[PDB]
Protein backbone atom coordinates (compact mmCIF):
# COMPACT_ATOMS: atom_id res chain seq x y z
CA UNK A 1 0.00 0.00 0.00
CA UNK A 2 3.03 2.32 0.49
CA UNK A 3 3.78 1.47 -2.87
CA UNK A 4 0.16 2.06 -3.81
CA UNK A 5 0.10 5.66 -2.53
CA UNK A 6 3.48 6.44 -3.94
CA UNK A 7 2.72 5.09 -7.30
CA UNK A 8 -0.99 7.38 -7.27
CA UNK A 9 1.16 10.63 -6.18
CA UNK A 10 3.89 10.04 -9.15
CA UNK A 11 0.69 9.73 -11.60
CA UNK A 12 -0.94 12.58 -10.43
CA UNK A 13 2.11 14.66 -10.56
CA UNK A 14 3.12 12.85 -14.18
CA UNK A 15 -0.29 14.90 -15.23
CA UNK A 16 0.68 17.92 -13.70
CA UNK A 17 3.65 18.49 -15.69
CA UNK A 18 2.20 17.45 -18.74
CA UNK A 19 -0.67 20.16 -18.02
CA UNK A 20 2.42 22.59 -17.78
CA UNK A 21 3.77 22.12 -20.89
CA UNK A 22 0.73 21.89 -22.70
CA UNK A 23 0.15 25.94 -21.12
CA UNK A 24 3.07 26.99 -22.10
CA UNK A 25 3.24 25.67 -25.26
CA UNK A 26 -0.55 27.57 -26.49
CA UNK A 27 0.44 30.30 -24.67
CA UNK A 28 3.30 30.10 -27.65
CA UNK A 29 0.60 30.25 -30.18
CA UNK A 30 -1.42 33.01 -28.69
CA UNK A 31 1.61 35.36 -28.75
CA UNK A 32 2.46 34.17 -32.34
CA UNK A 33 -0.86 35.27 -33.20
CA UNK A 34 -0.55 38.60 -31.14
CA UNK A 35 2.62 39.82 -33.13
CA UNK A 36 0.49 39.46 -36.35
CA UNK A 37 -2.20 41.61 -34.84
CA UNK A 38 0.38 44.19 -34.06
CA UNK A 39 2.31 43.97 -37.64
CA UNK A 40 -1.44 44.98 -38.94
CA UNK A 41 -1.43 47.78 -35.92
CA UNK A 42 1.34 49.34 -37.04
CA UNK A 43 0.48 49.06 -41.08
CA UNK A 44 -2.56 50.65 -40.23
CA UNK A 45 -0.70 53.83 -38.79
CA UNK A 46 1.25 53.80 -41.73
CA UNK A 47 -1.96 54.02 -43.71
CA UNK A 48 -3.51 56.45 -41.61
CA UNK B 1 -11.48 92.94 -71.02
CA UNK B 2 -13.37 93.03 -67.76
CA UNK B 3 -15.87 90.96 -68.99
CA UNK B 4 -13.49 88.59 -70.13
CA UNK B 5 -11.47 88.87 -66.75
CA UNK B 6 -14.51 88.48 -65.00
CA UNK B 7 -14.93 84.88 -66.67
CA UNK B 8 -11.39 83.69 -65.92
CA UNK B 9 -11.46 84.62 -61.86
CA UNK B 10 -14.87 82.94 -61.86
CA UNK B 11 -12.62 79.83 -64.04
CA UNK B 12 -10.04 80.23 -61.13
CA UNK B 13 -12.56 80.05 -58.09
CA UNK B 14 -13.56 76.43 -60.05
CA UNK B 15 -10.55 75.09 -60.33
CA UNK B 16 -9.97 75.48 -56.28
CA UNK B 17 -13.10 74.19 -55.50
CA UNK B 18 -12.64 71.08 -58.00
CA UNK B 19 -9.87 70.74 -56.30
CA UNK B 20 -11.11 70.71 -53.12
CA UNK B 21 -13.09 67.88 -54.38
CA UNK B 22 -10.16 66.08 -55.99
CA UNK B 23 -8.40 65.92 -52.90
CA UNK B 24 -11.34 64.28 -50.96
CA UNK B 25 -11.33 62.18 -53.46
CA UNK B 26 -7.58 60.76 -52.90
CA UNK B 27 -8.28 61.26 -49.03
CA UNK B 28 -10.78 58.92 -48.74
CA UNK B 29 -9.32 56.57 -50.92
CA UNK B 30 -6.46 56.16 -48.44
CA UNK B 31 -8.90 56.19 -45.48
CA UNK B 32 -10.73 53.34 -47.26
CA UNK B 33 -7.40 51.66 -47.11
CA UNK B 34 -6.56 52.02 -43.83
CA UNK B 35 -9.81 50.12 -42.84
CA UNK B 36 -9.31 47.81 -45.02
CA UNK B 37 -6.44 47.17 -42.85
CA UNK B 38 -7.70 47.62 -39.66
CA UNK B 39 -10.74 44.92 -40.74
CA UNK B 40 -7.70 42.90 -41.59
CA UNK B 41 -6.34 43.24 -38.02
CA UNK B 42 -9.87 42.23 -36.79
CA UNK B 43 -9.79 39.12 -39.00
CA UNK B 44 -6.67 37.94 -37.35
CA UNK B 45 -8.57 38.81 -33.76
CA UNK B 46 -11.30 36.10 -34.74
CA UNK B 47 -8.53 33.99 -35.64
CA UNK B 48 -6.78 34.80 -32.37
Amino acid sequence: TQFGSTLQNIIERQDAEALNALLQNQAAELILTNLSIQDKTIEELDAE
Amino acid sequence: ISQSETYRRRRQEWEIQRNNAEAELKQIDAQLKSLAVRREAAVLQKTS
